[PDB]
């Protein structure tokens, strides 16, 4: 379980092509977006 | 690649006094070493502290920058409070109004710059004997 959530965050960080990487996100849009939205989306749905 | 690093290093290879012999870097530290390393890379992180005391050199330089030390304050700009590091051949420069959280207050007895982490790019690191 714990090596499979590490395909999503790393609070270690990450090894690529031998390089030691900046970032402990492993997923685009969550190591983007770092800021809280401000304006909510107005929904029923927590997923969206 | 077993790399040993010691975690604090602690010892003077080399020495200098300021322009005009009116005051002097004290034996400062490196309190802590971190470090990381990977096939084809390392990474060191350094949390150093830069110690600054108004010694003259021995003589009446001393003497002198007594006089100034005991009859007024501090100055000493922030921004030129630096550490420069060489791995090997690569260079890098730390600055303490970047990576210094909070700053000493002037003073002529002590004041004392102390560096959050240093990331410092080991990878240019030149192993002689597996040595570097």
């Amino acid at each position: 379980a714990n090596r499979w959530l590490k395909y999503v965050w790393s609070p270690s960080g990450y090894i690529v092509h031998g390089q030691i990487q900046n970032y402990q996100w492993n997923v685009r849009p969550l190591l983007e977006d770092t800021s809280w939205n401000s304006d909510p989306l107005d929904s029923v749905d927590p997923d969206a | 690649e077993d790399y040993e690093i010691p975690s604090s290093v602690s010892s003077r290879k080399d020495y200098g006094w300021g322009d005009y012999y009116l005051s002097m870097v004290y034996n400062g530290d490196i309190p802590t070493i971190n470090y990381k390393a990977a096939s084809s890379d390392l990474k060191i992180y350094i949390s150093p502290k830069l110690r600054i005391i108004h010694n003259g050199y021995e003589g009446q330089k001393r003497n002198q920058c007594n006089l100034m030390n005991k009859y007024g304050k501090l100055a000493i700009s922030p921004a030129k409070v630096q550490i420069i590091v060489k791995a090997g051949g690569k260079e890098q420069t730390f600055t303490a109004d970047k990576d210094v959280s909070i700053q000493p207050s002037p003073s002529f007895d002590e004041m004392n710059y102390q560096f959050n982490a240093l990331e410092i790019d080991g990878s240019g690191l030149n192993f002689i004997n597996n040595s570097a």
